[PDB]
């Protein structure tokens, strides 16, 4: 508030609150993986080269 | 002075934001008491089907007027104005004010609510007498030219003001306080029109000036363009009834000047004014 009026006081609290509502949006993706390769990793094979 | 009102109910934060938008407006108060409930706040304690307008204007005379200062989450600071010092009001009325307007206070016509219009004095006076003559017409509305006069009587012309003042008669029935107001006006007119002929004789046996002569001339013009030894007690009843039914018209014949306004904020949403009350 600019106070450039001697005859006009503004007389405001100047701390108005606003309410803004959100909106949700899920983002998904199917994600495939061959489990025969997964057995090669989760079991830590140490056979040969 | 200081007025504290509270709320025993619960106050929503959206309603808090609604309430702080009414930061400095006028609220009527029935008695200047330091603590007060919010059921005494505003005009919601007097709204009904039957009172209408004249009860409200007669009731806002003996009530006092405050201005809201600040709003806390559970109590509102109401500050009673004093004479002489200037204040800041908000225009809650549909009328928009100009500089130098003497502002008047008026009830708004067009499980609890908070509701008053702040109209400048000439517009308030003209809608007062407009509602009065619209109540005078209210018994014979079966005709068409008086209905056209009523339809011309609804709308008032003002700077950004196309108002539809409501019908005072409803279900071919006038409310009883408007009925007494228009009855008081008709009887003061009739009682004047037939007692001045006797009392201009009963006064001009003393020193007579020319005003008495022109008075009797005006009365004989009236009596010829229209168409005495009275009992004392009936005469006393006539004069006393004249003056006492005149006495209940002081609310309608005057205008309580409340605010004298100064420089105005842009968009005419608030105005600095002196409380001359």
């Amino acid at each position: 508030r600019v106070a450039s009026g001697a005859g006009l006081p503004t007389s405001r609290q100047t701390t108005i609150m606003v309410t803004k509502y959100s909106e949700k949006s899920p983002i998904t993706i199917p994600f495939e993986l061959s489990a025969a390769c997964l057995t090669y990793l989760r079991e830590t094979f140490e056979g040969t080269i | 002075a200081n007025i504290f009102c509270t709320f025993d109910h619960k106050l929503s934060i959206a309603d808090v934001g609604k309430l702080t938008k009414l930061v400095a407006a006028v609220v009527p108060i029935p008695q200047r008491l330091h603590l007060i409930k919010h059921y005494q706040l505003g005009l919601h304690q007097f709204v009904d089907h039957t009172r209408g307008y004249v009860r409200l204007r007669g009731l806002l005379r003996n009530m006092t007027l405050t201005l809201m200062r600040r709003v806390e989450g559970n109590q509102i600071l109401l500050h009673v104005p004093t004479h002489g010092l200037l204040y800041t009001v908000l225009n809650t009325g549909p009328v928009t004010w100009e500089k130098g307007d003497a502002l008047c206070v008026l009830p708004p016509l067009f499980q609890w609510e908070l509701v008053p219009w702040i109209v400048p004095m000439p517009l308030a006076l003209e809608i007062n007498q407009r509602l009065l003559i619209m109540g005078l017409f209210s018994l014979d509305r079966s005709y068409e030219e008086v209905k056209a006069a009523v339809q011309q009587l609804q709308t008032i012309t003002f700077r950004d003001a196309t108002f539809t003042i409501p019908d005072p008669v409803i279900d071919q029935h006038l409310l009883i306080d408007m009925k007494t107001a228009c009855l008081s006006m008709s009887m003061v007119a009739n009682l004047a029109s037939e007692l001045t002929m006797t009392y201009v004789r009963k006064l001009a046996l003393e020193d007579s000036s020319m005003l008495l002569v022109k008075c009797q001339e005006l009365l004989m013009r009236l009596d010829r363009e229209r168409s005495q030894h009275v009992s004392p007690d009936d005469e006393i009843a006539r004069l006393s009834a004249l003056f006492v039914m005149l006495r209940q018209l002081d609310d309608l014949i005057r205008e309580q000047v409340v605010f004298t306004v100064c420089d105005v904020s842009p968009d005419n949403k608030s105005a600095t004014c002196i409380f001359k009350g």
